[PDB]
C-alpha cells in the first residue's frame, strides 16, 4: 500500500575508527594480492563492483540499490552482465568474516570507496548504514546498461538513477581503470596506458587519439585506436552527443574538476534510495595507507 | 634480485609505457634505455614536465627504488600514473632486468 523506503540503521556500538579498520583491512590486500589479472590489482573490479551493485536501483518505485546489499544472493550472482565480479566479491569475503557485524551494503560501497581513493584518486565521503533484506527484494535480471548502444541510451538510462548529463559524464571517467575481458562480457583490451591509477586519461584519450570501429574475435564492435587502447559503443558516443561533448573537454582540461564532480556522483550513486535520519553521523572522509604512513 | 621475473614486472607494469632497446618509441613515457648513469628530465626528443628536471638527481639502482615506491612523493609534479612497488623484492626483481636491457 506504499512504495518502498529504505531507512539507515547504523550497525549497533560502531563509529569511526571501528569503519576505518574495515577500510584499512580492505585498503591492505590490496596491497598484498597485487598480483590479479597480470599486475592491475583488485581496484578496478572492487569499484565495477560497487558501481553494478549501486546500478540496480530505480527511482520510480526505489527498488534495488546499495541498501539492501543482496548481491549475495545467487539470482543477482548469476548475471551475465555480472560476469567476473565473483572475484571482488571473494576479495571481500575474508574482510566480512574478520567483521561479521558490517552489512553488505555497507561492506561493498565500502570497497568501492577503498579503491578509488587507495589508487590515487579523490576522496569520496562514505556514510553507514545500509541493512540486509531478505530474497524477495533481490531485483531481477536486466538492469544495468549494455554495452552496444548508443548516447541516447545513456542519457535515458541513468535518468532511472536520477543523474544529469554533468554527472554521468563525470562517473564514465572511472572507465579509465582496468579493462575488458572477453570471457566476461564480450569486449577486450583496456581503456588506458594507467589502468591501476584514477587518472584523467579517459577523457584524454577520447579526444587526443582516434578510433576505428573494428571487430574483435567475439562478434563485437569495439572502437579500437593504435596505441592499443579500446572503448564501448556506449563509452564513445560521449564524443557524439555535443552536450556531453562539452563536457568531456572541461574535463580532459581541468583534471581538478572531474576528481571534485566524480566524488560528487559517486557518493550519490552509492546512497540511492536510502534515506538518512537526521540523528546519523556526518559522512566520514577515511585516511588513506599513505596519509598513516605506509 | 630475480632477472627473469624482472621482465615480466616490466611487461605488465612499464611496457605499456616505456620501451627499453636502442631507439625504442616514445610513449606516454620515455624510452629508458641507458638511464642509468644519467640524471633526470633526459629528454633526447621528448617533452618532460619541470618537476623532474627540477630534481636533477643521478639515476642509480639506490635511489630509483625510492622513485618506485612512491613517484609522486619522490618528485612533486611528476606525470608518471604510476601506483608504486610495494614489496622491495619486486623492485630488486624490475631492477636488475632494467640492469641489462638499458646499458
Ligand atoms: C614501471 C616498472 C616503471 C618504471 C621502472 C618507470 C621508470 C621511470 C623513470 C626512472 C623515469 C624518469 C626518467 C627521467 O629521465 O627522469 C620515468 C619517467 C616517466 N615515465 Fe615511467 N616508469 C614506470 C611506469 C610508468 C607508467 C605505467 C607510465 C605511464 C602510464 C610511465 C610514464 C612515465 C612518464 C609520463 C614519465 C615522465 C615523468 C616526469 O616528467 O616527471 N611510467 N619513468
Ligand atoms: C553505460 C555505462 C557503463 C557500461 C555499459 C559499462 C560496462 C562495463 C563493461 C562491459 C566492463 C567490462 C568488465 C570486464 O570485462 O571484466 C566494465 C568494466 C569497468 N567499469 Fe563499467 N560500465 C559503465 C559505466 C561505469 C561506471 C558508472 C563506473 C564507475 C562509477 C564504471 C567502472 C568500471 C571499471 C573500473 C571497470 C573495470 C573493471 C575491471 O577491469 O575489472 N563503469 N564496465
Amino acid at each position: 500500500t506504499t512504495p518502498l523506503v529504505h531507512v539507515a540503521s547504523v550497525e549497533k556500538g560502531r563509529s569511526y575508527e571501528d569503519f576505518q579498520k574495515v577500510y584499512n583491512a580492505i585498503a591492505l590486500k590490496l596491497r598484498e594480492d597485487d598480483e590479479y589479472d597480470n599486475y592491475i590489482g583488485y581496484g578496478p573490479v572492487l569499484v565495477r563492483l560497487a558501481w553494478h551493485i549501486s546500478g540496480t536501483w530505480d527511482k520510480h518505485d526505489n527498488t534495488g540499490g546499495s541498501y539492501g546489499g543482496t548481491y549475495r544472493f545467487k539470482k543477482e550472482f548469476n548475471d551475465p552482465s555480472n560476469a567476473g565480479l565473483q572475484n571482488g566479491f571473494k576479495f571481500l569475503e575474508p574482510i566480512h568474516k574478520e567483521f561479521p557485524w558490517i552489512s553488505s551494503g555497507d561492506l561493498f560501497s565500502l570497497g568501492g570507496v577503498t579503491a578509488v581513493q587507495e589508487m590515487q584518486g579523490p576522496k569520496i565521503p562514505w556514510r553507514c548504514g545500509r541493512v540486509d533484506t531478505p530474497e524477495d527484494t533481490t531485483p531481477d535480471n536486466g538492469r544495468l546498461p549494455d554495452a552496444d548502444k548508443d548516447a541516447g541510451y545513456v542519457r535515458t538510462f541513468f535518468q532511472r538513477l536520477n543523474m544529469n548529463d554533468r554527472e554521468v559524464v563525470a562517473l564514465m571517467g572511472a572507465h579509465a581503470l582496468g579493462k575488458t575481458h572477453l570471457k566476461n562480457s564480450g569486449y577486450e583490451g583496456p581503456y588506458g596506458a594507467a589502468n591501476n591509477v584514477f587518472t584523467n586519461e579517459f577523457y584524454l584519450n577520447l579526444l587526443n587519439e582516434d578510433w576505428k570501429l573494428e571487430k574483435n574475435d567475439a562478434n563485437n564492435e569495439q572502437w579500437d585506436s593504435k596505441s592499443g587502447y579500446m572503448m564501448e559503443p556506449t563509452d564513445y558516443s560521449l564524443i557524439q552527443d555535443p552536450k556531453y561533448l562539452s563536457i568531456v573537454k572541461e574535463y580532459a582540461n581541468d583534471q581538478d574538476k572531474f576528481f571534485k564532480d566524480f566524488s560528487k556522483a559517486f557518493e550519490k550513486l552509492l546512497e540511492n534510495g536510502i534515506t538518512f535520519p537526521k540523528d546519523a553521523p556526518s559522512p566520514f572522509i577515511f585516511k588513506t595507507l599513505e596519509e598513516q604512513g605506509l | 634480485g630475480s632477472a627473469k621475473k624482472g621482465a615480466t614486472l616490466f611487461k605488465t607494469r612499464c611496457l605499456q609505457c616505456h620501451t627499453v632497446e636502442k631507439g625504442g618509441p616514445h610513449k606516454v613515457g620515455p624510452n629508458l634505455h641507458g638511464i642509468f648513469g644519467r640524471h633526470s628530465g633526459q629528454a633526447e626528443g621528448y617533452s618532460y614536465t619541470d618537476a623532474n628536471i627540477k630534481k636533477n638527481v643521478l639515476w642509480d639502482e639506490n635511489n630509483m627504488s625510492e622513485y618506485l615506491t612512491n613517484p609522486k612523493k619522490y618528485i612533486p609534479g611528476t606525470k608518471m600514473a604510476f601506483g608504486g612497488l610495494k614489496k622491495e623484492k619486486d623492485r630488486n626483481d624490475l631492477i636488475t632486468y632494467l640492469k641489462k636491457a638499458s646499458e
